[PDB]
RNA sequence: CAGGAUAACCGCUGAAAGCAUCUAAGCGGGAAACCUCUUCCAAGACCAGGCUUCUCACCCUCUAGGAGGGAUAAGGCCCCCC
RNA sequence: UGGUUUGGCACCUCGAUGUCGGCUCGUCGCAUCCUGGGGCUGGAGCAGGUCCCAAGGGUUGGGCUGUUCGCCCAUUAAAGCG
RNA sequence: CGGGGGAUAAGCUCCGUGCGUCGAGAGGGAAACAGCCCAGAUCGCCGGCUAAGGCCCCUAAGCGUGUGCUAAGUGGAAAAGG
């Protein structure tokens, strides 16, 4: 749902290089 | 523009129309009044006129009010109110010291009434707000007249400020509009208004020219 | 505090520090701050020295 | 030890800024920095060191883009379903100073230091002001080349 | 561009004055004002013509050059001659008549419909089925013409309503 | 006012224009007239 | 009721692009939707609003820097019949 | 696209998360039942089919099954979906 | 990283990896966020130099310099297709 899309999309911040725990 | 006059509620009585009809009316004693102050734009920021009413012994009133009335140039009175106008031409009509009577109105002209409601005291929900109770038998547990469910569960989890529930009622200003006027008596200076108006016997009431349709 | 003083004296903090480094003066930020609150004339003299010591063009590829 | 401000060493001053054909962001930034006193070399976070400011001719504020109708200022009274909205055009039409006051308020810390600070600002709509008896000093927004 | 290249001619019996960006023209029919867009400058030729020039060939300049030229031509021709439009009404039991500055229509509704005449225009009627409107500003003329036209809904069956001089409406026949 | 995500010049007499960010085609035949959205 | 600005839609003048086009410059119409217009609350709105009238004066103490205590005017409160 | 039915994962709660309908009482979204404004029709007109904008207000009373669901009896504009 | 079971679904499960981390790990970075980036805490110092990220104000540092694109708040949510 909306909840799921947010965290996966928020992982694409250049700060974390794209790899984060828990997708 | 919008005429006004003070008065007092007296009671109820019947009057029969020329067409052989029946219409209950209220008797209002719009006693003579005086003008003590006028409000102008460059002085205050609005347009209105100040009135006074009531007969009081000089020793009753307090010294600052007595001094204000003396400076105005009239004898002391009991109550004071004002009528808010909308232009300067209208206020130009009124002058300090002028006397107004009930004649100003004419029969067949709709007006408005202002006053205070009765004193009902603290009351239950079903009475104050017209809730609907529940079954008085077939398995009650002393919930005959209490409302019941009040809100949601954990979402959001409050009482939604503004909910309708128990509390005191009455004792506040109430107004009614476009009331017909039946007859005017000059010698007695009393009004006959069709219908019922708010207030109590021997209370305070102010009547104004109709806005909605007048 | 140093940034405020330099901006008041019409020069940026980064350029001030660059000029100090070029001139080779090793005094510390606390000393600059105390001197500025105490001796505006000395602060102005130091700022002028730094500006003189600054290179020609800050944009040069050197 | 490092210098600290004493009981009565602080001194204030009067400033006036015009708002004729200027950009709201720059005006707000300048006002905020002046309020905080960052320019003064006697800055200390714990005690205010701000300076008075006067803003004139708010109605002439210029805003770029289509923000005249696509930017909205929201607020809510508190009862359910009470969220009503207004547009910047109507806001300027009715209350010229509200936009600038809100902008400056948002441009400052929200703690009680800033709550006290916001007392330091007076904003007007017309080109005049009854505060001429205190001789305010004109000010101009400028950039330091580097 | 292509349409803005040609200078606008100026007749002898018209006065033209220029004050910076603003431009006003005085003629027998009256006078009017104008403000011009800042990207484009305007110059007057000594040979009784107006020349409009663009500083650069970008999109906005290319668009505004022709607009300014055509607008100047339209306003000069209007102040010289003016503008008029004729109207006709088709149907049975449809009438129109003139009452002073006001004009009323009878399209068959239960109640009559009246239209007020704003400033700068006049209404002329020569026949109960045909009339005309006159004015100086083409934009006002067109606005008032459209307002008058939109009084009645389109009728592709009987053609009842108001139609322009050379305007032909599609008609379809309903068998039932 | 056929509203579909995609529009086409159904017949030769259809012409395409752009308005306020939304592109639609106008034609003499109303059936041929539609807008996207 | 009436007024103001709007969504869907209907438009006038118009090049880019010799034509055409409700548009990129401009100007218009268009609803129980939005803003005033109806009733009520409301200056603890800390920018703590505005117009008026009333009194604008008697002492002591610590040490004279202010503060504290006592005695008063305008007014208010307590008790009493409702 | 929605996570609202039937489904798959066992990650928070077995020194406790008390359970379907009904009664009373709300609040919210629009994928619109009427009330409102438009357009296209294999639109004579009444009346119909479809699409677009729009969430201010209302949305009955009874018979049958505990029922949810469902069928039926009489009007109104409707007896809306969550 | 290379694989099986699965609907090429899961924050699912089962393997292999001189593989990293957490588990048994403070600081700084991404608003908050153990498993991501830099970096391994003997103690004191009102001292200097830097990685990751930043330099309009909140909040320390550039409303930096030179050459080009943007009319969409695209910047600051996604596909067939037009
Ligand atoms: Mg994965
Ligand atoms: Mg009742
Ligand atoms: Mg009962
Ligand atoms: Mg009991
Ligand atoms: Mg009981
Ligand atoms: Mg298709
Ligand atoms: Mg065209
Ligand atoms: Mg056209
Ligand atoms: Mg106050
Ligand atoms: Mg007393
Ligand atoms: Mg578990
Ligand atoms: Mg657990
Ligand atoms: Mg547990
Ligand atoms: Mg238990
Ligand atoms: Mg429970
Ligand atoms: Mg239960
Ligand atoms: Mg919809
Ligand atoms: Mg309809
Ligand atoms: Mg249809
Ligand atoms: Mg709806
Ligand atoms: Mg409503
Ligand atoms: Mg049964
Ligand atoms: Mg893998
Ligand atoms: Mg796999
Ligand atoms: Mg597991
Ligand atoms: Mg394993
Ligand atoms: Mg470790
Ligand atoms: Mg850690
Ligand atoms: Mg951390
Ligand atoms: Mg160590
Ligand atoms: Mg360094
Ligand atoms: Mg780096
Ligand atoms: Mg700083
Ligand atoms: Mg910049
Ligand atoms: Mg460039
Ligand atoms: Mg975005
Ligand atoms: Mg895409
Ligand atoms: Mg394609
Ligand atoms: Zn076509």
């Amino acid at each position: 749902a909306k909840r799921g899309r947010k965290k996966r999309d928020r992982k694409h911040s250049k700060a974390n290089h794209g790899k984060r725990p828990n997708a | 523009a919008r005429k006004g006059i003070l008065g007092t509620k007296l009671g109820m009585t019947q009057v029969f129309d020329e067409n052989n009809k029946v219409v209950p009316v209220t008797v209002v004693k719009a006693g003579p009044n005086v003008v003590t102050r006028i409000r102008t734009t460059e002085r205050d920021g609005y347009s209105a006129v100040q009135l006074a009413y009531g007969e009081i012994s000089p020793r009753k009133v307090i010294k600052p009010v007595a001094g204000q009335f003396a400076a105005a140039g009239v004898n002391p009175r009991r109550h004071v109110a004002e009528l808010r106008l909308d232009d300067e031409a209208a206020v130009a009509e009124y002058e300090v010291g002028q006397e107004l009577t009930a004649e100003i109105f004419s029969d067949g002209a709709y007006v408005d009434v202002t006053g205070t409601s009765k004193g009902k005291g603290f009351a239950g929900t079903m009475k104050r707000h017209g809730f609907r109770g529940q079954g008085a038998a077939h398995g009650a547990q002393a919930v005959h007249r209490r409302p019941g469910s009040i809100g949601g569960c954990a979402t959001p989890g409050r009482v939604f400020k503004g909910t309708r529930m128990s509390g005191r009622m009455g004792n506040d200003r109430v107004t009614t509009q476009n009331l017909k006027v039946h007859k005017v008596d000059a010698e007695n200076g009393v009004l006959l208004i069709k219908g019922a108006i708010p207030g109590r016997n021997g209370g305070l009431v102010v009547v104004r020219s109709a806005i909605k349709r007048g | 505090r140093i940034n405020a003083a330099a901006r008041a004296n019409d020069i940026t903090y980064n350029r001030l520090i660059q000029g100090l480094k070029a001139a080779g003066v090793e005094v510390d930020r606390k000393n600059l701050a105390e001197l500025a609150v105490s001796d505006p004339a000395a602060f102005t003299a130091l700022v002028d020295v730094a500006r003189a010591a600054l290179p020609e063009d800050v944009n040069a590829p050197s | 030890p490092t210098y600290t401000p004493k009981a009565g060493d602080t001194t204030r001053s009067w400033y006036v800024i015009d708002a004729s054909d200027v950009v709201l962001g720059r005006l707000a930034s300048a006002a905020a920095t002046l309020l905080r006193g960052k320019h003064k070399p006697t800055f200390t976070p714990n005690v205010d060191g701000g300076d008075f400011v006067i803003v004139i001719n708010a109605d002439k504020i210029a805003v770029s883009g289509d923000k005249l109708t696509k930017k909205f200022a929201y607020r809510h009274s508190g009862y359910p379903g009470g969220l009503r909205k207004r547009t910047i055009g109507e806001l300027l039409e009715k209350h010229p100073t509200r936009v600038v006051e809100n902008a400056i308020i948002g441009m400052l810390p929200h703690n009680k230091l800033g709550r006290q600070i916001q007392k330091k600002l007076k904003v007007y709509a017309g080109p005049d002001h009854p505060h001429a008896a205190q001789q305010p000093i004109p000010f101009e927004i400028k950039q330091v080349a580097q | 561009s292509r349409i803005g290249k040609q200078p606008v001619p100026v007749p002898s019996g018209v006065d033209v004055t220029i004050n910076g960006q603003n431009l006003s023209v005085k003629g027998p029919k009256g006078t009017l004002t104008l403000d011009v867009a800042e990207p484009i400058s305007v110059s007057r030729a000594e040979d009784g013509a107006i020349v409009v020039t663009r500083p650069d060939d970008e999109r906005r300049s290319r668009s505004l050059h022709g607009l300014s030229r055509t607008l100047i031509a339209n306003l000069v021709t209007g102040v010289t001659e003016g503008y008029t439009q004729k109207m006709e009404i088709f149907g049975v039991g449809y009438r129109v008549q003139l009452k002073g500055q006001n004009l009323e229509f009878a399209l068959g509704y239960s109640h009559p419909v009246l239209i007020e005449a704003p400033e700068g225009i006049t209404f002329a009627v020569e026949s109960p089925t045909k009339f005309s409107v006159s004015g100086i500003d083409k934009q006002k003329v067109g606005q008032i013409s459209a307002v008058i036209r939109r009084l009645r809904r389109p009728d592709p069956y009987k053609g009842k309503g108001v139609r322009y001089e050379g305007e032909q409406i599609r008609r379809k026949v309903g068998k039932t | 006012m056929k509203v579909n995500p995609s529009v086409k010049p159904i017949c030769d007499k259809c012409r395409v224009i752009r308005r306020h960010g939304r592109v639609m085609v106008i034609c003499s035949d109303p059936r041929h007239k539609q807008r996207q959205g």
